[PDB]
């Protein structure tokens, strides 16, 4: 009843490590939202000169 | 030189990215911390007429919540930049409803340029900046403690909760670099956060006026 | 946990590492007091449950207050006023050095 | 002018920097002292740490950095110039009145040309300095005093 | 809603010491029994150990309301 | 060292806390939150170690 207590905080461990991933692909789609804004910027920064 | 206006408009772009990030208009986290080799591989490191010429390397980036406020970074050639640069510049804004721009001016504008300046202010915001200004970023220093522009609810909410009008919070004239980094304007009040050495932490408000 | 985020805190907050400070209580002289008054002996095993300790220093902290009021601004700047008195107050009394 | 080129000896100018083990360690790096004031071309210069080059000057750096960096410096500096002696002042007295120096935003001298330009009261200016001048200019702007000061 | 701190400021305590005694001088009466002392003033401070001064605080503050303590609501210092 | 005692006192006379636990001047203005950044006199202060 121990090494039960103990497997529950182990599956806590998991989930915030799940959580990180999720984090982790939150940053994944920033950076993918800002890649696909500046495909669209770099027309006017070169139409600016 | 060629090498150090290299490194100095580099660190320039590099002032200007966290300036703008710190307001809150979304920047990669790349171009944020970009090295300069990259830079160099970018443009071609060749300022001295060549490749790397300004107002070429002009940054526009949108606010982070609302996409449809942008603001312009130029930089104009001019050394003593006159009246007709600016002129020209706001025209070419007006194309779009884009309504902020930061200057970056090699020397001191002319005082009739800031006339000017000022004069288009309530329909267009734009701000100038010496790069020697900007070669280094202030915010970073140990002594400036962390600013927190505050929203006008949570004014209200901090007036209201001390009972104190806002006439009586600390001043802080607009010309402060501080100020003119992050923007603020009149009427408008700035959250400071100070490391406390008998209080651990202290926060202040000051109200620019 | 917590302690360790109070270190943290302090190491971020007094750099240079200056431990000596000025604060309103000295907790070292008012536990030599209780100890002197209530002949604690500190030899014998002591009847003093952790958790009881950890909820009197809870309870303690809320009582200590600076900025009255329950308002999010009001309990923001309580946390602040008295934040490096708290922490002092975590680091000497502890389950650990309490026992 | 000139600068010079002194190791530091004490605490106060050693890098501190905190080691993986925990220690802090502090560390002995060269530092520059100089003559004059500059400051916003020397932070510019590459190799310059810019984040601890201070300045040791109020004015310059509410130029540079900005009114609450002017207030941090001017701490610093009093409490630099109050402890040379050995002698301790509680930080109180001196937050006090670094505030009460920058509370307006500006640097407020505490000469009469920095205390009377504030709106206290022309019976207040009076008691300091510039009696028959401060009267006289109330009296002729019709100002009021609203009777709280000591 | 007084958000005022619950203690008496030594300021208070001498000023409600000073006044009770001058009110006792003037032959105003007392709220304790004497023990078969007469100076106004160490009556006025054993007066303020019962808890029995007719007397009501209004501390102001800084907005301009303010708030009416009684000098048996609040803790004393000394 | 008189005449910047004077000056001293004369820039700082009407500075108080109020009741409403703030430090404050003739004219109302708030200087400090709290006095002293954290509201305790300095009289009952002793030096400690963390």
């Amino acid at each position: 009843k121990q090494e039960q207590e103990k497997e529950l905080l182990r599956q806590k461990l998991l989930k915030e490590q799940e959580e990180k991933r999720l984090r982790e692909k939150e940053e994944q789609k920033k950076l993918l939202e800002q890649r696909a804004q500046y495909v669209e910027k770099t027309k006017n920064i070169l139409m600016f000169t | 030189d060629d090498e150090e206006e290299t490194y100095r408009l580099w660190k320039i772009r590099k002032t200007i990215m966290q300036l703008c990030h710190d307001r809150g208009y979304l920047v990669t986290q790349d171009e944020l911390d970009q090295t300069l080799e990259e830079f160099k591989a970018q443009f071609g490191d060749k300022p001295s007429e060549g490749r790397p010429r300004r107002t070429d390397l002009t940054v526009l980036v949108a606010h982070n919540d609302d996409p449809t406020d942008q603001m312009f970074v130029f930089f104009p050639e001019e050394p003593k930049v006159g009246i007709k640069t600016i002129k020209v510049y706001c025209q070419r804004m007006q194309e779009e409803n884009i309504t902020r721009a930061l200057i970056v001016v090699q020397q001191g504008m002319t005082p009739s340029a800031k006339q000017s300046l000022v004069d288009m202010a309530p329909k267009y915001i734009l701000e100038q900046f010496l790069q020697q200004e900007l070669l280094i970023n202030i915010t970073e220093h140990e002594l400036v403690p962390e600013h927190v522009v505050m929203t006008k609810e949570e004014v209200t909410e901090l007036l209201a909760r001390y009972k104190l009008r806002e006439n009586q919070l600390p001043r802080i004239q607009a010309g402060d670099p501080v100020a003119r980094y992050f923007g603020i304007k009149r009427g408008q009040v700035v959250k400071i956060i100070r490391p406390s050495e008998t209080a651990g932490r202290y926060i202040t408000y000051r109200l620019v006026q | 946990e917590r302690m360790r985020e109070d270190r943290e805190v302090l190491r971020v907050i007094f750099p240079t590492g200056d431990s000596k400070v000025v604060l309103p209580c000295n907790l070292l002289r008012m536990i030599w007091n209780a100890q002197k008054i209530f002949h604690i002996n500190p030899r014998l095993p002591s009847d003093l449950h952790p958790i009881k300790v950890v909820e009197g220093v809870k309870e303690l902290s809320k009582k200590l207050v600076i900025v009255n009021g329950d308002d999010p601004l009001s309990r923001q700047a309580q946390e602040n006023a008295t934040l490096l008195f708290n922490i002092h107050l975590r680091s000497t009394l502890c389950s650990r050095r309490m026992a | 002018s000139k600068v010079y080129m002194h190791l530091p000896q004490t605490d106060n100018k050693k890098k501190i920097i905190i080691t993986e083990d925990g220690e802090f360690k502090a560390l002995q790096e060269w530092i520059l002292e100089t003559d004059g004031v500059s400051l916003m071309r020397v932070l510019s210069e590459k190799d310059v740490d810019p984040v601890r080059t201070t300045s040791n000057d109020i004015v310059e750096i509410f130029t540079v950095l900005g009114i609450e960096a002017v207030r941090k410096a001017l701490e610093r500096e009093l409490y630099h110039v109050i402890s040379f002696d050995g002698s301790y002042v509680n930080y109180r007295h001196l937050a006090l009145l670094c505030d009460t120096m920058t509370c307006r935003g500006h640097l407020m001298a505490i000469t009469r040309h920095g205390v009377n330009r504030q709106d206290t009261g022309p019976l207040m200016k009076c008691s300091f300095e510039e009696t028959v001048d401060v009267l006289m200019e109330a009296a002729a702007h019709g100002e009021s005093d609203p009777m709280k000061g000591v | 809603k007084r958000i005022t701190t619950p203690y008496m400021t030594k300021y208070e305590r001498a000023r409600v010491l000073g006044t009770r005694a001058l009110q006792i001088a003037m032959c105003a009466p007392v709220m304790v029994e004497l023990e078969g002392e007469t100076d106004p003033l160490l009556i006025a401070m054993k007066e303020l150990k019962a808890r029995k001064i007719p007397i009501i605080i209004r501390r102001y503050l800084p907005d301009g309301s303010y708030e009416d303590w009684g000098v048996d609501e609040l803790i004393i210092s000394d | 060292t008189g005449y910047i005692q004077r000056r001293l006192i004369k820039s700082m006379e009407s500075v108080m806390v109020k009741y409403d636990a703030t430090v404050r001047n003739s004219i109302n203005q708030v200087v400090q939150l709290r006095y002293g950044e954290d509201g305790l006199a300095g009289e009952s202060v002793e030096f400690q170690n963390l």
